[PDB]
């Protein structure tokens, strides 16, 4: 009743954000250091491997998703 | 020796609670009461000596 | 119920002449409207009847906002305004719709 | 003091539902050492006098205001589940007469009064 | 045996008539449970020297 | 005080299932005690003639497997047959006791080697 | 004090300590839950510093808590042991002492799980102990040992109480209920104590005979020995389908609960949901072996299997489709217990959908030990069961709290844990179907794209259990004000169009059992005298 | 009876069991019994004392649950009608359980029977294993199961036909038997070749029959308790109810038993 459903949205939204705020915070405490093969010059080098090795053909190979 | 309207007239006739109305339940009763007391309590002193993983003396 | 259309009207008239206060009229009114078919025009005007009987009068507004809600167009409510509109003003109930206009 | 009760106009209360032993060399009938709510069962069943009502509701007719359907109870209210006038017509619609409020269905429509036969 | 009817008597644990806040006792019972696997981990981690 | 403490809660006292219900109250007895004797008949015609033929049976075995077991006391454990692999399971050594030994070991019949 | 909450022997207290342990046991399975979807969140170690082993145990704790110290718990140990005595007019149930102790031995099993993870390493293993990983040479101390004895004390529990279930409703009903008349909520509670009766007996078998291996020397399934494992995966599985059906019925019946009287009109067709329901249990027990189509059976064994595994998707559509056809034709009343019906309603036939999907053994070959089974079944449990048990608690707690909760906050509530749920399960299919295996810590890294989004929202569903936390904390302080001002719904059912509200005022509540025309909260002694049926 | 007096019974058959301390007993008991068992199976605790302990605490409290469940049937008359058939139907569905428990040791006898391994040598009884012969003393023990019934059964019909020395004679009759058939059971683990840790035939042989070995002990124990409740004049000739879930509870033994001899005994051999 009058302007509820204005509230129940804007705690969803609300709740979300927040979600993704703490998420990001407690990413913050993770280890400092990713594993070697997740940048970008790697995942070229192991798609030259793929495309030599003729892997996946008709989908794809290509490993390359971090920068 | 059938006692049984002896004793329904006691279990019945009675305030106390239904494991202390026969007059015999003092001597159940007050023994139990400390063995169970030990039996519930020293295997949780040795829940330390499990977490720290030290093992009993056996020779 | 295998009620043919007929049976349901003569069920109702007589289940509405037997109504005798305020909570039975309104009963057999909320299930008199809650079938799948929209009530004859003379179990609507035995409805009106007997809120006349019992003597409240928005319950013989409510009547008319139920067919409102019960037929299917327009039209048919029209239809059913055209012919209950005698009984309507002899009884001097007015439609929802005139009474609170937006 | 307190005797038996051979019959149920004798029960007074629960000491009077005691029981005689059984002799020495015999094995008890249950008219001999049984006590408290079996014995009154027992003697319930002896006189033929179902003790602990488990009748169904009476669904012969529909309550009006004119005449309810009396319910009897040992307390203020009962909750009392219509089914129709037949056995079962529509969805049980549950209801509880008080002592100072009827209760009417709102599917079929009887009314129910309450009349309290117990003490207070 | 009799026991008393009403709003608040159906639980094990005092909400109104307290001298502590009653936000204590209702936190505090839910942050232990989630705290179980943070003690869990803890103890597994000084175990295998990762602290 | 209510007016309607002292009326009868119940009405008529039903006659016929009153006496239904002494009838076979009385009517079990009659049938029980014909069920026991038929039955202490049974148990003393067919079940001690069925103990009396199968002690008589079983001290013999009671005899020639004890002295099984006694002409086995006499064979060391190098002339005892080699263990199969499934034989005398050891994961970890029982709680109790000195290792080896189960609940019911019998040093004669049984033999870890 | 002691005498009422100690020494209890009346189900509504019993049923509310049950609730207060499967709150407890919920908050701790779903922060194990955060630790695993935490460190899953990228590839490499991430919060815990290698250490698999600890991996396993958080996984083994989450799904034992969750299933065995939650669901159960609280649907039939709550909900059953609460309601099922009022909806039938009992007084009581039958066997109450062995109705407090089937409460008093999941504290030990609780106490003795937790000593379980802090001994030598935990007993990491998954929920189905395999041996020989479950062994004493994989498995070297007491970790698993006392898992093991908490799946024997919570099965004490649930045996206990479902004798004692089945025995009050075949002997304690009111004085007008026949066995067709009863409420679909106490046939649930029923086929459940039937299926927990013919089922927890293997579990203990299979369980005592690993405890015996392990400490006693015997070879049951030991293969250096004579043993075989596979006998361990039959004697398990044989508990573990029935297992799920368990988790799901009681769900069933207050789904059933909830649609009618928020859809104002009867369910289509009752018996048939009952019929139904019991196809299901009777069902559930000729299926078990479709959790082992990979470990070499033969092929009419599979097709066998696949059959039957197939024709349980009949009882649960003809359930499906009653509940759309008594919500058709209703006057909807969109309140927090229809939210999470209608939800139910969509995730619970998607999970279905996958699992008919995993019910064909030639390709379950692509989908055995994949996240694609974790989104099946986390799909059927965190948003069927789940999802009833929250529609139970908004259902009925204001009823037998007699407190209010805040209603835009449990909307805020459900569609914060609707929106997060999906976000984690759903694309747990995607990396399935791709091929990512199950309880792996760490994974390729082809895997982290949709691993991230999972753990993305994660967080959102403890965010609304903390929000739930929040709801509980309020409807306990200020439940007595959110009747007064217009915070809540007082109503569950709206007067009809032409009832008026001064008629409605005589008959507030229109329901089909007791346990909404009860005082709120219910006396200690309910239906002193019994309650009357035609 | 009049309403006034009729207003001071209960309305309703059903036993509102007072409170009583023994459910929590038992639960710390078991508590302590789990706790105890998994830490001297590893070594954490010197010796068996505390299991031992233990095991007594759990034993105790459960004769004190029943000596109240005794002295409310009994002294306080608390069972009527419908109580007996709730308690009759509750001992109906433990044994099922308990029939259940017996079918999955069954399966597990089945699954290492009807294609045995290579490591045992596609055999049953495997190589080297000294299978126990039906015929000795094993086919006694059905005699003395087959008679424990039939002395049972008059006991118990004698109970109800009004005799005392009947049925008291009939009761000792079957306790002495069912503790002839443990002292020969015990008899036969003692003088038995093969050990529970000689393989798979040893675990499920002495699975099965050591489940119905300790279910014998408890039965035993139970028409012990029953005959110092009709010597001492509890039982009546019409409301004997845990006499007749004993007699329920030895002829599924007796059943059980005999699927446990034609099954361990002759086929498996
Ligand atoms: C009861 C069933 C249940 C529930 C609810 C959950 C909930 C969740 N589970 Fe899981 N899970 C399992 C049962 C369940 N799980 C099982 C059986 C396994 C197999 C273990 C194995 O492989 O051996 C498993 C394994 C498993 C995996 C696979 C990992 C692996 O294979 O090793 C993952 C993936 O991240 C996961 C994560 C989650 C997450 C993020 C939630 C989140 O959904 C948590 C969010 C849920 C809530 C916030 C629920 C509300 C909380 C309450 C307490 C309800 C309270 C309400 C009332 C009391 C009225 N769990
Ligand atoms: C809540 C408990 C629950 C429920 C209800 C279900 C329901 C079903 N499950 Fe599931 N399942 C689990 C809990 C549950 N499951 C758990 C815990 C695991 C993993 C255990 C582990 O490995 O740790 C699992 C895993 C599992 C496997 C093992 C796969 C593997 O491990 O490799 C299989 C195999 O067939 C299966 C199939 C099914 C099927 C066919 C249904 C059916 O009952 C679903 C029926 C519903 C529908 C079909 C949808 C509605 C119907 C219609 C809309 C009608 C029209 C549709 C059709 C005609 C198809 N699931
Ligand atoms: C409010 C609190 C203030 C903001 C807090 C967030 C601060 C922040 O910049 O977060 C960075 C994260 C990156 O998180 P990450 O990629 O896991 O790296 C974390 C650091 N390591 C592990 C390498 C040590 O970036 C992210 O978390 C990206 C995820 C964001 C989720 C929502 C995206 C869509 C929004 C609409
Ligand atoms: C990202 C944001 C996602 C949305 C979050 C905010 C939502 C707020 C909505 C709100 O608050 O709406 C409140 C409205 C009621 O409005 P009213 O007509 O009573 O208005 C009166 C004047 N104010 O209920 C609705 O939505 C109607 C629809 C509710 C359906 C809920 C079903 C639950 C989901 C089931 C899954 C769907 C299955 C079917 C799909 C094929
Ligand atoms: C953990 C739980 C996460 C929070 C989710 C539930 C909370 C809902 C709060 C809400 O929904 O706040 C929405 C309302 C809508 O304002 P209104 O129209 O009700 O204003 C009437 C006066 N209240 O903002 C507020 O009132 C207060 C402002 C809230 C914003 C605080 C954070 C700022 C960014
Ligand atoms: C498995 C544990 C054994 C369950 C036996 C159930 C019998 C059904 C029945 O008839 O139970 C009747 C009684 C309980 O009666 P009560 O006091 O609840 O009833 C009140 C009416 N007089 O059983 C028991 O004493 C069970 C005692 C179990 C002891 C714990 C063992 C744990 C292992
Ligand atoms: C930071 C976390 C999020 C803060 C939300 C701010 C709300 C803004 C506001 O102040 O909102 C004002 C409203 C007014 O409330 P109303 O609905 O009565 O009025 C409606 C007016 N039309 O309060 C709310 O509805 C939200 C209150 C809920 C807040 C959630 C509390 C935190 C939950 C998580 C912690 C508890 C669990 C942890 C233990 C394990
Ligand atoms: C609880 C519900 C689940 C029950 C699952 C099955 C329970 C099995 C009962 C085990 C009895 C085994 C037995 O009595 O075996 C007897 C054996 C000893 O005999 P032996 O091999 O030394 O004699 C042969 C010598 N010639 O004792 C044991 O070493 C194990 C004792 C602990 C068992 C627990
Ligand atoms: C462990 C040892 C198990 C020994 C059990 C002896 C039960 C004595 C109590 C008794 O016999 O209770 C007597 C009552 C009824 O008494 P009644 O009406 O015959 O009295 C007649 C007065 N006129 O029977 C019961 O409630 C059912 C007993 C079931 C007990 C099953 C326990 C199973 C435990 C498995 C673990
Ligand atoms: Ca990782
Ligand atoms: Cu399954
Ligand atoms: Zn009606």
């Amino acid at each position: 009743g009058k302007g509820d459903v204005a509230f129940i949205t804007k705690g969803v939204f609300l709740g979300l954000g927040i979600s993704f705020g703490l998420f990001g915070l407690v990413r913050l405490l993770a280890n400092p250091e990713t594993p070697k093969t997740m940048n970008r010059e790697w995942q070229l080098k192991s798609d030259e491997y793929l495309k030599s090795k003729n892997a996946n053909p008709w989908g794809g190979y290509s490993q390359v998703q971090s920068k | 020796a059938n006692k049984v309207i002896q004793l329904q007239k006691i279990f019945q006739s009675s305030t106390k609670p239904l494991w202390w109305r026969h007059p015999r339940s003092a001597l159940y009763l007050y023994p139990f009461y400390a063995i169970f007391a030990v039996a519930v309590v020293t295997p949780l002193l040795y829940i330390p000596n499990a977490i720290r993983g030290i093992k009993a003396k056996k020779a | 119920d295998e009620e043919t259309f007929e049976e349901f009207t003569a069920r109702y008239e007589k289940e509405f002449d037997e109504a005798y206060d305020l909570f039975e009229v309104q009963r057999v009114l909320n299930n008199c409207f809650s079938y799948d078919l929209v009530p004859a025009p003379a179990v609507i005007e035995k409805a009106l009847r007997a809120a006349r009987r019992v003597n409240d009068l928005p319950t013989a507004i409510r009547v008319f906002e139920a067919l409102k809600y019960k037929v299917e167009n327009e039209d048919q409510y029209k239809a059913y305004l055209d012919e209950l509109k005698d009984v309507r003003q002899e009884l001097g109930v007015p439609l929802k719709e005139e009474l609170f206009p937006s | 003091v307190v005797k038996t009760a051979q019959n149920l106009a004798e029960v007074n209360g629960p000491e009077t539902l005691i029981g005689p032993g059984a002799k020495e060399g015999t094995v008890p009938t249950d008219l001999d050492q049984e006590t408290g709510l079996a014995r009154l069962e027992l003697l319930g069943k002896l006189e033929g006098i179902d003790v602990f009502d488990t009748k169904p509701l009476d669904s012969s007719r529909k309550g009006t205001m004119k005449d309810p359907i009396i319910i009897e109870s040992y307390d203020d209210y009962r909750y009392v589940g219509c089914t129709g006038s037949p056995a079962g017509s529509h969805t049980i619609m549950w209801l509880k007469p008080t002592v100072n409020e009827v209760a009417r269905c709102w599917e079929c429509g009887s009314v129910y009064k309450l009349n309290p036969v117990g003490v207070p | 045996v009799h026991f008393k009817d009403g709003v608040y008597e159906n639980i094990p644990f005092k909400v109104k008539g307290r001298k502590t806040p009653y936000a204590l006792s209702h936190f505090g019972f839910f942050a232990i449970g989630f705290a179980v696997p943070f003690v869990a981990c803890y103890v597994q981690l000084k175990k295998s020297g990762a602290f | 005080l209510p007016p309607n403490a002292l009326k009868p809660a119940f009405g008529p006292p039903d006659k016929v299932a009153a006496q239904k219900f002494k009838e076979s109250l009385m009517a079990t007895e009659k049938h029980a005690k014909d069920t026991s004797n038929m039955w202490v008949k049974i148990s003393v015609w067919v079940a001690l003639p069925a103990i009396a033929l199968t002690a008589v049976n079983t001290y013999f075995v009671e005899k020639e497997h004890a002295e099984h077991r006694e002409h086995l006391k006499h064979v060391p454990d190098s002339e005892w047959p080699r263990d199969y692999e499934f034989m005398n399971i050891r994961s970890k050594p029982f709680f109790w006791g000195d290792g080896d030994k189960t609940l019911f070991w019998n040093p004669v019949v049984n033999r870890h080697i | 004090m002691v005498q009422r909450w100690l020494y209890s022997t009346n189900a509504k207290d019993i049923a509310v300590l049950y609730f207060m342990l499967a709150i407890f046991s919920g908050m701790a399975g779903t922060a194990m839950s955060l630790i695993i979807r935490l460190e899953l969140a990228a590839p490499g170690s991430q919060y815990l510093h290698g250490n698999s082993q600890l991996f396993n145990v958080l996984v083994v704790g989450h799904a034992v808590l969750m299933i065995f110290f939650l669901v159960m718990p609280a649907l039939i140990g709550g909900f059953g042991n609460y309601l099922l005595p009022l909806m039938i007019g009992a007084t009581d149930t039958a066997f109450p002492r062995i109705n407090n102790i089937a409460f008093w031995v999941l504290p030990m099993g609780l106490v003795c799980l937790v000593t379980s993870t802090l001994v030598e390493s935990g007993a990491g293993t998954g929920w189905t102990v395999y041996p020989p990983l479950s062994s004493i040479q994989a498995h070297s101390g007491p970790s698993v040992d006392l898992a093991i004895f908490a799946l024997h004390l919570t099965s004490i529990s649930s045996l206990l109480g479902a004798i004692n279930f089945i025995v009050t409703t075949l002997n304690m009903r009111t004085n007008g209920m026949t066995m067709h008349k009863l409420p679909l909520f106490v046939w649930s509670i029923f086929i459940t104590a039937f299926l927990l009766l013919l089922s927890l007996p293997v579990l203990s078998a299979g369980i005592t005979m690993l405890l015996l291996d392990r400490n006693f020397n015997t070879s049951f399934f030991e293969v250096s020995g004579g043993g075989d494992p596979i006998l361990y995966e039959h004697l398990f599985w044989f508990f573990g389908h029935p297992e799920v059906y368990i988790l799901i019925i009681p769900g069933f019946g207050i789904i059933s609960h909830v649609v009618s009287t928020y859809s104002k009109k009867p369910v289509f067709g009752e018996i048939s949901m009952v019929y139904a329901m019991a196809s299901i249990g009777l069902l559930g027990f000729l299926v078990w072996s479709h959790h082992m189509y990979i470990v070499g059976l033969d092929a009419d064994t599979r097709a066998y299997f696949t059959s039957a595994t197939m024709i349980i998707a009949i009882p649960t559509g003809i359930k499906i489709f009653s509940w759309l056809a008594t919500i058709h034709g209703g006057s909807i009343r969109l309140a927090t217990p229809m939210l999470y019906a209608i939800a139910f309603l969509f995730l619970f036939t998607m999970g279905g959908l996958t699992g008919v999907a995993l019910a064909n053994a030639s390709l379950d070959v692509a989908f055995h030990d994949t996240y694609y089974v974790v989104g099946h079944f986390h799909y059927v449990l965190s948003m069927g069961a789940i999802f009833s048990l929250f529609a139970g608690y908004y259902y009925w707690s204001p009823q037998i709290l007699g407190l209010n909760y805040n209603e835009k906050l449990a909307q805020i509530q459900f569609w914060l844990i609707f929106i997060g749920a999906n976000v984690i399960f759903f694309p747990m299919h995607f990396l399935g179907i791709n091929g990512m295996p199950r309880r792996i810590p760490d994974y390729p890294d082809a895997f982290a794209g949709w691993n991230y989004v999972a753990s993305i929202g994660s967080f959102i569903a403890t965010l609304s259990l903390f929000l739930f936390i929040y709801i509980l904390y309020d409807q306990l302080v200020n439940g007595l004000n959110n009747k007064v001002n217009n915070k809540s719904v007082i109503y569950n059912k709206a007067p009809d169009f032409v009832e008026s509200n001064t008629i409605f005022n005589l008959n507030t509540v229109k329901s089909s059992s007791i346990e909404f025309l009860l005082t709120s909260p219910p006396a200690v002694h309910s239906f002193n005298t019994p309650a009357v049926q035609s | 009876m009049t309403h006034l007096e009729r207003s001071r019974h209960q309305q309703h058959p059903f036993h509102m069991v007072m409170p009583s301390p023994w459910p929590i007993v038992v639960s710390f008991a078991l508590l302590s019994l789990a706790l105890s068992t998994a830490l001297t199976m590893h070594g954490y605790i010197g010796n068996m004392n505390m299991v031992y302990l233990a095991l007594f605490v759990l034993l105790t409290s459960s004769i004190l649950w029943f000596r109240d469940i005794v002295a409310e049937a009994t002294y306080l008359g608390d069972h009527t009608m419908a109580v007996r058939k709730g308690i009759n139907l509750g001992f109906l569905m433990f044994v099922l359980s308990e029939v259940l428990i017996f079918a999955g040791l069954f399966w597990a006898y089945f699954h290492s029977a009807m294609s045995p391994d290579v490591t045992l040598g596609a055999c049953w009884p495997p190589v080297g294993i000294e299978a126990v012969q039906p015929t000795e003393l094993p086919l006694l023990n059905t005699i003395i199961l087959l008679s424990s019934g039939a002395t049972v059964t008059y006991s118990h019909h004698a109970l109800i036909a009004g005799n005392r020395n009947k049925a008291l004679s009939g009761l000792l009759i079957t306790f002495w038997l069912i503790v002839i058939f443990v002292t020969c059971q015990y008899i036969e683990y003692t003088n038995a070749a093969f050990t529970i840790s000689d393989g798979v035939y040893g675990s499920v042989f002495y699975a099965g029959t050591g489940l119905h070995f300790l279910h014998m002990v408890m039965l035993a124990a139970m028409l012990g308790v029953n005959y110092w409740r009709m010597r001492n004049y509890h039982l009546t000739a019409g409301h004997h109810v845990g006499y007749e879930t004993t007699i329920i509870y030895t002829h599924v033994l007796d059943v059980i038993w005999l699927f446990l001899y034609v099954v361990f005994y002759w086929w498996g051999v």
